[PDB]
């Protein structure tokens, strides 16, 4: 089949290898994680698009993403996720 | 400041809310429970309303912020704009 | 032309910023997409996956195994509070359930 | 086949049913505006200080709150009848909220 | 000499405005020619349905003007609309008169 | 000067004067009706866009709207609404 | 043309499903109820799956159609593609 | 002979079937039932294997959750046996009926 099916297997495996060095993962578990990543991605993206439509904007920015993360995740998760996102962006722009 | 005010939801008001729900006899300890659950619901909604408001860089909480915070929890509300 | 460095390596991430950018574009979310939006979203996704994977790996090692199976992901999700609230309406294939028996059903 | 082709006192429980009919006929709000407004302001203040509210915002909040509580009391009444009672007790509220999924 | 599209289709709801809302709403890259016509037709149908039920509810109440209580009665008394608007709160609509059988005196 | 607020008041009034030729309507009721129309519009448009995405199409046609109506409305509402939409489209293209 | 086929959900299978749910004693009349509710759930999901399938102009029901029909009812399912 | 008192084997089964992850309904009867149900929306339908597997997974999850809620409504009324009115209450509160 000519068509290719991009997935998140290799990135999830990199994350796993830095988190738990000597633990494998099954194929069914990898499919679970793939579905999880896609689900959370589309949740955040939909909320960002909504709250950009409300404010008569056209661009999806870091601010829209940060507000969507604050609206979707519970307390401690949202706090840590915001920390990670801002750290990444400030490291990026100063590169 | 603005402290206390949860006892401002008096016992007759809760009895009225129960009568509209069809309740015929009410216990003695349900007023505490109702105050607790009302406080929980209100915090959960007001957090999101304030989040929307401060993303828009405003200081006034609009009614649209409230209807959005409600819609995002499966509590759609008709008649206040939108 | 200078030697290429990818965007993820610039942000210091393990998830693809370019692919996330392209998905945001092609997904019909807004007519324009900023520069830091994919970096932010990639960092958030990486954080969440690392959280779940750490929990599941601990649950597996506590069961004296080497590899993670969907049962371990279920046991990790349902045993946390915020993760369980984020995934409350989700069914995980071959995950099973959490063992608990009510206190009145027990003998005597 | 088919081819079929000495002062007057009401007995306890009467005024309750009269009130039930009276408040299921009406449509007003059953809480006073001022205490509810103060409650909303206290909560929002411990979220983010120096806030302001349009009037319609507090009115929307009051409507949503009352609708929520009326639905909760209906479910509580069913859970009370299920155990062969007439009085609603806190455990019925807890059961209804747990089954709805609001707590567990 | 320029007819409207809703007049060409025989509707009361506007086809041009619905077309514009579909375009600028970020739903797809292109929008057909009959999508706004179909959508306006179904919107008008649902509007007329609920308005007729509410007008009957207003007549049997000895009134000549529809209020939110009549909309609530009309919606909650019909099965399909109660399925469609089951998770919706109508401002100042009240509830349905209903007392459980074990509460009534005997 | 402050901008104009488009709404559905006049078209709802036309439909009402068609079904009940001698009953008016309040203003809070008209607000409820505007909110109803907007909500149902958003629901159908979102479903149609999801459908067009799933099938790798880049156009919303009357077929997508019809399938979204079939998915969203319950029971006989779906039958009658499909009849109305089909009749209107047929009359529009016959001219 | 398949017929009945609903008694194929035997009583031991329902007893197992209840034991996994934590039930200690089971009545005599819950098997009818469980069959009824299973049939209702299955019809509600299969209708939407078939709708998706026939919109795609296919004759085979894919697993993605099922996960979509499930997602549209608040029953998201991980591990089958998507 | 050696007998177990009523309920002992029930607790054993509860632990055993909560420890496992396998499916609890047989595959062939469920497949026949799914095909018969779909026979009313369109004739001459084909199913993938994964489609029927997904349907079985979702159905079993739904029924297990319903039985948890039912057990709650049964313990509420000072009972141990679950009865059809318990199912009806759990489904009414949930909003299904």
């Amino acid at each position: 089949k000519r068509s290719r099916k991009e997935s998140y297997s290799v990135y999830v495996y990199k994350v796993l290898k830095q988190v738990h060095p000597d633990t494998g993962i099954s194929s069914k578990a990898m499919g679970i994680m793939n579905s999880f990543v896609n689900d959370i991605f589309e949740r955040i993206a939909g909320e960002a698009s909504r709250l950009a439509h409300y404010n008569k904007r056209s661009t999806i920015t870091s601010r829209e993403i940060q507000t969507a993360v604050r609206l979707l995740l519970p307390g401690e998760l949202a706090k840590h996720a915001v920390s990670e996102g801002t750290k990444a962006v400030t490291k990026y722009t100063s590169a | 400041v603005l402290r206390d005010n949860i006892q401002g939801i008096t016992k007759p008001a809760i009895r009225r809310l129960a009568r509209r729900g069809g309740v015929k006899r009410i216990s003695g300890l349900i007023y505490e429970e109702t105050r607790g659950v009302l406080k929980v619901f209100l915090e959960n909604v007001i957090r999101d309303a304030v989040t929307y408001t401060e993303h828009a860089k405003r200081k006034t909480v609009t009614a649209m912020d409230v209807v959005y915070a409600l819609k995002r929890q499966g509590r759609t509300l008709y008649g206040f704009g939108g | 032309r200078a030697k290429a460095k990818t965007r993820s390596s610039r942000a210091g991430l393990q998830f693809p910023v370019g692919r996330v950018h392209r998905l945001l574009r092609k997904g019909n979310y807004s007519e324009r997409v900023g520069a830091g939006a994919p970096v932010y979203l990639a960092a958030v996704l990486e954080y969440l996956t690392a959280e779940i994977l750490e929990l599941a790996g601990n649950a597996a090692r506590d069961n004296k195994k080497t590899r993670i199976i969907p049962r371990h992901l279920q046991l990790a999700i349902r045993n946390d509070e915020e993760l369980n609230k984020l995934l409350g309406r989700v069914t995980i294939a071959q995950g099973g359930v959490l063992p608990n028996i009510q206190a009145v059903l027990l003998p005597k | 086949a088919r081819t079929k082709q000495k002062p007057h006192r009401y007995r306890p429980g009467t005024v309750a049913l009269r009130e039930i009919r009276r408040y299921q006929k009406s449509t007003e709000l059953l809480i006073r505006k001022l205490p509810f407004q103060r409650l909303v302001r206290e909560i929002a203040q411990d979220f983010k200080t120096d806030l302001r509210f349009q009037s319609s915002a507090v009115m929307a909040l009051q409507e949503a709150c009352e609708a929520y509580l009326v639905g909760l009391f209906e479910d509580t009444n069913l859970c009370a009848i299920h155990a062969k009672r007439v009085t609603i007790m806190p455990k019925d509220i807890q059961l209804a909220r747990r089954i709805r999924g609001e707590r567990a």
